[PDB]
């Protein structure tokens, strides 16, 4: 089982980036997939979620600036982040929500702004 | 907007002692509460869900109880590998976090 | 022929919501206002006061029980667990929705585990479609032949209504009326 994120890096203030979470032993088009974030020195913050039926939800504070999608053939999840702020600097985790549990977590990727 | 507050913000104990941690909600909620562990530089690890159910592979010493507005996580005996950060989460809300020391 | 729907001693679960057809009987809609008070009473495509003067070919009454906070999902164009896997309304819906609190009728100390809902499904639900399956949901092609465990879960969850829960998590009884023109 694996959920590995890639794409993070140093991006210019307000730049646009795409983060790809690749999966193995799980099927993205079947589970509830979540993007969470952690800012250094602070607790976790849930960012966005997508169901297996295609519905999407985001936190009210970051809506209309992020976009969650997927590529089913490649079993990949994608987070397009636009107009990034240093406030968006964090380590982002790709989680599988199973009811009311994040049972499987990725190692996450760092995004610096 | 339900809020979760953890206590104590930090505690220190020696090896073999009994540890108790509290997570309190702003208002009464069902027992849909989970507890996660996180070591520095590593992805968080699920520990408990439903406030009483132990996840597969979790050592049997961790326990959880409570209801209403107060829930508690208990470690009967500590070990050199039991020192990390702990979070209590309900739905889409995470707690502030708690710390443990040797 | 409304009393058997509003005053029923038992209501069905949302994942198996009840449907009743009505045709060949005059209906006094004022009787609805006698079952006061209604937490939500919202009509789309018809004026509530003018319903007594319209002779529809047939009517359908769908009844079930849900949480308070989820009541907003019963409306065209909405999304969520209820709207996606349990009960869907058409984008051109023409009918009324009534919802009222039932904390005193559907709440027990032991917790009412009779009242389930569907958690996950591989595809969305069509308008007025039903699904009462109970086979293990699957994540990954390692087959689940009816054995629970990792990636093998029974897709129903219980509401567990209890008297002490907050208004958001307290039970609500919902009746939806649809008219045929």
């Amino acid at each position: 089982v694996q959920l590995v994120e890639s794409g993070g890096g140093l991006i210019q203030p307000g730049g646009s980036l795409r983060l790809s979470c690749a999966a193995s032993e799980i099927i993205v088009s079947r589970n509830y997939m979540n993007w969470v974030r952690q800012a250094p020195g602070k607790g976790l913050e849930w960012v966005s979620v997508i169901y297996a039926g295609g519905s999407t939800f985001y936190a009210d504070s970051v809506k209309d600036r992020f976009t969650i999608s997927r590529d089913n053939s490649k079993n990949t999840l994608y987070l397009q982040m636009n107009r990034l702020r240093a406030e968006d600097t964090a380590v982002y985790y790709c989680a599988r929500s199973l009811g009311d549990r994040f049972d499987f977590w990725g190692q996450g990727t760092l995004v610096t702004v | 907007d339900i809020q979760l507050t953890q206590s104590p913000s930090s505690l220190s104990a020696s090896v073999g002692d009994r540890v108790t941690i509290t997570c309190r909600a702003s208002q009464g909620i069902p027992s849909y509460l989970a507890w996660y562990q996180q070591n520095p530089g590593r992805a968080p690890k699920l520990l408990i869900y439903a406030a009483s159910t132990l996840q597969n592979g979790v050592p049997s010493r961790f326990s959880g109880s409570g209801s209403g507005t107060d829930f508690t996580l208990t470690i009967s005996s500590l070990q050199s590998e039991d020192f990390a950060t702990y979070y209590c989460q309900h739905e889409d809300t995470f707690g502030q976090g708690t710390k443990l020391e040797i | 022929p409304f009393d058997e729907v509003f005053n029923a001693t038992r209501f069905a679960s949302v994942y198996a919501w009840n449907r009743k057809r009505i045709s060949n009987c005059v209906a006094d809609y004022s009787v609805l206002y006698n079952f006061a008070p209604f937490f939500a009473f919202k009509c789309y495509g018809v004026s509530p006061t003018k319903l007594n003067d319209l002779c529809f070919t047939n009517v359908y009454a769908d009844s079930f029980v849900i949480r308070g906070n989820e009541v907003s999902q019963i409306a065209p164009g909405q999304t969520g667990n209820i709207a996606d896997y349990n009960y869907k309304l058409p984008d051109d819906f023409t009918g009324c929705v009534i919802a009222w609190n039932s904390n005193k009728l559907d709440s027990k100390v032991g917790g009412n585990y009779n009242y389930l809902y569907r958690l996950f499904r591989k595809s969305n639900l069509k308008p007025f479609e039903r699904d009462i399956s109970t086979e293990i949901y699957q994540a990954g092609n390692k087959p689940c032949n009816g054995v629970a465990g990792f990636n093998c879960y029974f897709p129903l969850r219980s509401y567990g209504f209890r008297p002490t829960y907050g208004v958001g998590h307290q039970p609500y009884r919902v009746v939806v009326l649809s008219f045929e023109l």
